[PDB]
């Protein structure tokens, strides 16, 4: 008649790193790091975002002819090809200040 | 294998005990008995896990224990919505879960 | 139409975990240059 | 919730694949159980697959004919049946222990979340 | 490091799939595995608390992280870049160190649990059982499943079997 | 976790008000409590050093936190707010994690102290005493207050009582 | 703390220079020291990894005129905060890591002791200062076997019985 | 330092409350002892209270008649005498072990810091 | 209870020893003897705690030890400002501190 | 003292073993044999440390082991660049490293 | 690398100091060994020094006559010989275990990095 104390093992290949030893296989593990996304811009707090397709903020706020196409927005989305802004050459004074101010508007 | 009662009946407002046992052996807490309920046309609903666990959304009337060499499910205050086929799941060893035949509870008290 | 929290220029993040490494710009789990942060919750697997 | 797919008619000796998809309960850290219920008979536990897919457990009556696989990226669990017989006509369910984050998933975890099931 | 896992006990059991720690008993009524319920439940609760503490201590601030500066504010842009890089480096270092230290201590905790379970069984059996050496105990007295359930539960009756064990010793 | 506080010793002694660890002796001359001075003093010194290490490692210089900006410096104001919020979050995280880890370390240290005291007493008494199980040792030989003081000090004389204990064993 | 170093073993051996932990044996063919190779090597590897991890886990200075005192003070605040955080992190890391290392060494010594104890069983008597006296006369082959981990208990059991 | 208050004349069977206030030595981590000295006799230890007020210890001669309380926010310790007899004529002292930050306050802490005392 | 000497005297420049004992039992280091000095009309001052502890501000002449079954306080090279009532505090068991009767020390050498 | 072979010779392509022992005693893995190769007029080069160690830059042909009460160095398939003086270093006790006499290896095959 | 210095002619009974300087291998965490080779005779181990200079080990035939010192800041190891005899004519080498960062430096560490050597 025999009684033996023992522990659990399984066919798990989860590896964790320890300060003394590297690549230690453990029975169970959790991941504290997120590396996935849906690859699509969608609504924060239900509020849809402002999408300036071919315009930057300067063109939209000045009324560029190619920006005629809007009450609340969670965030503003620009694009790498948003080149339609101040059509007539000149300096937009305190432009960065205006963008920082218009970032958060209800 | 798992042996259950062929069928049992109860009167409204009463208490009913359902027993689960082995063909050869003694049911203990190490066998992790589980009690399921299945109304016809619906997926089974777990009532008791590990002889004392009550999932959230299950009334305190349903209780479990280990009576002798069997696992016992006690339902106190039988109602009209407690007529179903109760199933018992027992874990033997080396990853073997076996379900019981199923005891259909008939609550008397209808025209 | 994906009403959800913690948008990033790549895409939305739907998690309860404290760390992420998709993008440092967020509108949110904190950003690290970790490639793997797995917390051991079980025994040392010995066969 | 759990949603099942697949299922239908099959010849006595063909093959069929069933899938079970979950949402909202951390699919990557749960055991998945496949159970069946024949019309006129009780539930019959069929198979189980671990969180990482390394441990696959089968019943005595279906050992060698059924295979269980898991794709955690798509949150899907697959049960493939080959050499189907006439006695394998039943409704098939996928069950699991729905928890937001499981630190220890064991084979004896209770079967809380049940899918509607498919027909075979 | 307590010397139990990968030590007096040379390996795990793939046949015990119901818990972390437990027993394997060999009687004349049959052989079997059975995980210890109290130890496994306590370990699960403690590890869940640890994971929840790690998750719910790193949570605060809406934040925007994204400012724009023109060509005449390069110093301010460099200051912003310095702030971002410093916060990033600090948080990466903290995350790595936290994971690395918590792993060592989880593993030590499991080792301690195995060692404490073995010492608990040792103290209860006393001289009624002999230590084989592989990590197990052979009984000097024939005792059935009730005896094994008692020694697993923690209510073994030494004087009940002491007389029978003394003759076989 | 060394398994003594809430282990083979099931609870504390409220009647022992003069130290952390120690002994309770029952002989013909009378029962009593007595804390072990060496272990208690060492523990007090080490814990005091721990508290001082936590406290006197958080020294900073004179700093003014609040800065004020006009309505054309919203970006610099937001940068300052980001700096303060990041430092706040980092320091809150550090403080909470430090306390959480050091509390475990302190509790494990106290467990280790109790366990080491028990093992030290066991290894001096050897077979002159019987281990009951609750952290208690029943002597096979009658021995007075000089005996108990010797075993508390660490100067127990095994050969002096070996022959007397052999007869009663 | 496991109570082995400065515990049951009251002191180290200056005559042992080939390893951290090991054995001293006295027989009829002569006495000597010999470090335990497996445990010492494992400890060295673990400590090397510990030290490498700390190292492997781990552009400034701007100028402002007399009308940018606020941005200068902000830069100073950033530098001072990072400095204080990193000093605190380094100090705490060293302080805790040193204790973990010392406790690891204590555990190693303690585990070596209990391994030899479990091998010998009742064939040897614990002197108490940290040593074992053999009830049976056994030569350098016996000592090498007990050091390696392949001691043959049934070989010497009968001879040790009548000396006990 | 320690400063006491209260005390004066009382009828043989009345009640009286004494308060002791400290500053600069972490009042919240120290045992507080109340002692009394009769004129023409020696010191007589009366009572002691723990750092959190959960442990109160009394002498056999004043057990049941006296009560000890603590208020850490105000840094005050209170001794209340009821059933004041005649033998209870004495000068009363509050004593403690004044340290900057006590990590372990025990009942056997030495009485270093004594108050000037009151009369009863 | 605590027993002290009724009274004793010393000559200036000499040494004096004072004893603290029990009515029934022995005084050990686990009894935590405390030695206090009181000049008339002043709060008592702690000289020795735990038989070997001197608070900062106490001359090294005062020493404590355990002699046989008694606690001993030794003053070597007495001055004239060492005339006071010396008290002894002993801890018995289960939180009981008892003071001695007190020994009035008279340093000789007065007209 | 350390004893080596006075001289040995080998043919190209063959295997050669060199033995290192004690004048009175047995060589074990705890004595840390170390094998050194010295061409005339050059500092010695370490081949084997701790009876099996191969430093980077040493061919796998050269190997070491313990045979009986001796330490053995085996060179398989000797070339003409394997003609040198081979030394054995053995550690006795209390920090004493002793070198061997040296065995000159002469690979045959010269006109 | 390891570069030696000193060495030359000496009368029987004189003294001479040899130095060994290293670069690129953490000189402060390595044992330093001094060896000799007589012309036409085998190698002979002479002395060894620890990393901090606390431990110095000599041979029986050179004990008392030789002394070994270390300067870690300059990355130098010195061997001074007094009472030089006629038999001490040999080529002298400094050897060490060259590693980037030695966590533990032991007396039995292998002699990997050898200096060209000097003559005496």
């Amino acid at each position: 008649d025999t009684l033996c104390i023992g522990y659990h093992a399984n066919n798990s290949t989860d590896t964790v790193d320890t300060v003394l030893e590297k690549n230690v296989t453990v029975t169970h593990s959790v991941n504290l790091l997120e590396d996935k996304h849906n690859g699509k811009l969608c609504k924060l707090r239900g509020v849809a975002p402002l999408h300036l397709g071919k315009c930057n903020i300067a063109g939209w706020i000045l009324g560029n002819p190619e920006c005629e196409s809007a009450r609340s927005w969670s965030y503003i989305v620009e694009t790498s090809n948003s080149d339609n802004g101040t059509c007539y050459p000149g300096d937009f004074i305190n432009y960065e200040e205006l963008r920082e101010q218009l970032s958060s508007v209800s | 294998t798992v042996i259950q009662e062929p069928a049992m009946s109860v009167s409204p407002g009463g208490t009913v005990t359902l027993t689960c046992a082995f063909s050869s052996g003694s049911v203990t807490t190490s066998n992790y008995p589980s009690w399921f309920q299945q109304t016809p046309g619906q997926p089974p609903r777990l009532l008791i896990y590990k002889t004392n666990g009550r999932p959230t959304g299950v009334p305190s009337r349903v209780s479990g224990a280990i009576s002798g060499n069997k696992a016992a499910l006690t339902i106190t205050g039988a109602q009209a919505e407690d007529e179903a086929d109760y199933f018992c799941a027992l874990y033997k060893s080396i990853a073997n879960i076996r379900f019981g035949a199923g005891t259909p509870l008939t609550v008397l008290g209808q025209p | 139409d994906c009403n959800t929290t913690c948008q990033t220029p790549e895409g939305a993040i739907n998690t309860s975990l404290p760390f992420q490494n998709v993008h440092p710009i967020t509108i949110c789990p904190k950003y690290v240059k970790s490639t793997k942060l797995r917390l051991a919750t079980g025994l040392r697997n010995v066969p | 919730k759990l949603v099942e797919s697949g299922g239908g008619l099959v010849q006595p000796g063909g093959s069929l694949r069933l899938s079970c998809v979950g949402s909202g309960f951390g699919f990557s850290y749960t055991y998945i159980n496949w159970v069946r219920q024949a019309p006129g008979k009780g539930l019959e536990w069929l198979a189980a697959i671990s969180s990482s897919g390394g441990d696959t457990y089968y019943a005595v009556s279906v050992k060698g004919r059924f295979t269980v696989s898991r794709d955690n990226s798509q949150n899907t669990a697959y049960l493939q049946m080959n050499s189907l017989r006439t006695e394998d006509t039943a409704r098939y369910y996928c069950a699991t222990h729905a928890v937001r984050l499981a630190v220890a998933s064991f084979f004896v975890d209770p079967m809380d979340l049940w899918g509607p099931g498919v027909e075979v | 490091l307590f010397g139990a896992i990968a030590g007096f006990i040379e390996g795990g059991w793939t046949g015990m799939v119901d818990g972390w720690y437990g027993y394997h008993h060999q009687n004349e009524q049959g052989s079997g595995y059975a995980a210890d319920l109290k130890s496994t439940q306590n370990a699960i609760d403690k590890i869940t608390n640890k994971v929840n503490s790690v998750i719910e201590k790193m949570n605060t601030q809406f934040t925007a992280v994204g400012k724009e500066f023109n060509h005449l504010e390069k110093r301010i842009e460099n200051l912003n870049k310095k702030v971002d890089d410093g916060f990033l480096d600090i948080w990466t270092y903290n995350a790595e160190l936290l994971v690395l230290l918590e792993n060592e201590r989880t593993l030590d905790y499991h080792d301690s649990n195995v060692k404490n379970l073995y010492e608990k069984v040792r103290n209860q059996l006393k001289n009624n059982a002999k230590e084989i050496g592989n990590g197990c105990f052979e009984f000097y007295h024939k005792c059935d499943n009730t005896c094994m359930e008692s020694v697993k539960n923690g209510t073994y009756d030494y004087p009940k079997y002491s007389e029978e064990a003394k003759l076989n010793r």
